[PDB]
């Protein structure tokens, strides 16, 4: 039930997902 | 498939033999042939392989120079020419056939046997 | 590593590793000879690589 | 060479029982088991080939395992005519050789 992982105003961020 | 040996019989310590296995029911021409021995309530014993065409020729460690085994697919039969015999070379000789079950041919591996036939070295009477 | 940890656990606990995100060496698994028994089932080990 | 050694040289078994044989080869074969059955006084009958292929005719009971070193001889459930003495035989390299036999008898 459990699987893979991937580890790593003044200011405006966009981010498109 | 029929594996017909012979040439058994008792040789005095130091002198010839030859064995002979007379192939039949398959095509022998194209099969590499054993020769397998079984002293007198022993296990067995690798003896001499020739390939199908008898260029090649490999021999177990004990018996190196003295035996001799040959070819002959024109009457489709299996010789071993044994030389300087010896006490310990008194052994049942089986004849045996490459042979290969089914398409794991990368087996390449051990099949029908001949019936074997007695050898006694010794000096006896 | 798998292969080098210097302790493994227990049989009943088999411990289950995940490997993900990484390019495999099979065949430098496949040339070392120090493993007894290399047996496959699943893939050929040369196809492996 | 490669050397075959089978172990144990010898078991008493009854009917009906699981047996186990083992060979282990000095050197890595991978696959080149061959095992056969020989009665006294008759010629041996071939097993197992590729140490895990069952030959025709020899009933399913008879099973091989193992590859490279650790090989294994199986008999699911004796029977009376099964009792008798069993071969390994490696076929990777020449000079071909044999185990030195496995004798199975009636406890
Ligand atoms: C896909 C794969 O690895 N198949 C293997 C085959 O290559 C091998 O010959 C056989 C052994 O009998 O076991 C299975
Ligand atoms: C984990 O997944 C399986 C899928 O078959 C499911 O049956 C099980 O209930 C899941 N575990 C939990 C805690 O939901």
């Amino acid at each position: 039930n459990c699987t893979f992982e991937y580890v790593s105003f003044k200011n405006l961020r966009e981010f498109v997902f | 498939v029929q594996l017909v040996e012979s040439g058994g019989g008792v040789v005095q310590p130091g002198r010839s033999l030859r064995l002979s296995c007379a192939a039949s029911g398959f095509t022998f021409s194209i099969y590499g042939m054993h020769w397998v021995r079984q002293a007198p309530g022993k296990g067995l014993e690798w003896v001499a392989v020739i390939s199908y065409d008898g260029s090649n020729k490999y021999y177990a460690d004990s018996v190196k120079g003295r035996f001799t085994i040959s070819r002959d697919n024109s009457k489709n039969t299996l010789y071993l020419q044994m030389n300087s015999l010896r006490a310990e070379d008194t052994a049942v000789y089986y004849c045996a056939k490459e042979g290969r079950p089914s398409d794991i041919v990368v087996v390449v591996a051990f099949d029908y046997w001949g019936q074997g036939t007695l050898v006694t070295v010794s000096s006896a009477s | 590593e798998v292969f080098n940890a210097t302790r493994f656990a227990s049989v009943y606990a088999w411990n289950r590793k995940r490997i993900s995100n990484c390019v495999a060496d099979y065949s430098v698994l496949y040339n070392s000879a120090s493993f007894s028994t290399f047996k496959c089932y699943g893939v050929s080990p040369t196809k492996l690589n | 060479d490669i050397q075959l050694t089978q172990s144990p040289s010898s078991l008493s078994a009854s009917v009906g029982d699981r047996v186990t044989i083992t060979c282990r080869a000095s050197q890595s074969i991978s696959s080149y088991l061959n095992w056969y059955q020989q009665k006294p006084g008759k010629a041996p009958k071939l097993l197992i080939y590729a140490a895990s292929s069952l030959q025709s005719g020899v009933p399913s009971r008879f099973s091989g395992s193992g590859s490279g070193t650790d090989f294994t001889l199986t008999i699911s459930s004796l029977q009376p005519e099964d009792f008798a003495t069993y071969y390994c035989q490696q076929s990777y390299s020449t000079p071909r050789t044999f185990g030195q036999g496995t004798k199975v008898e009636i406890k």
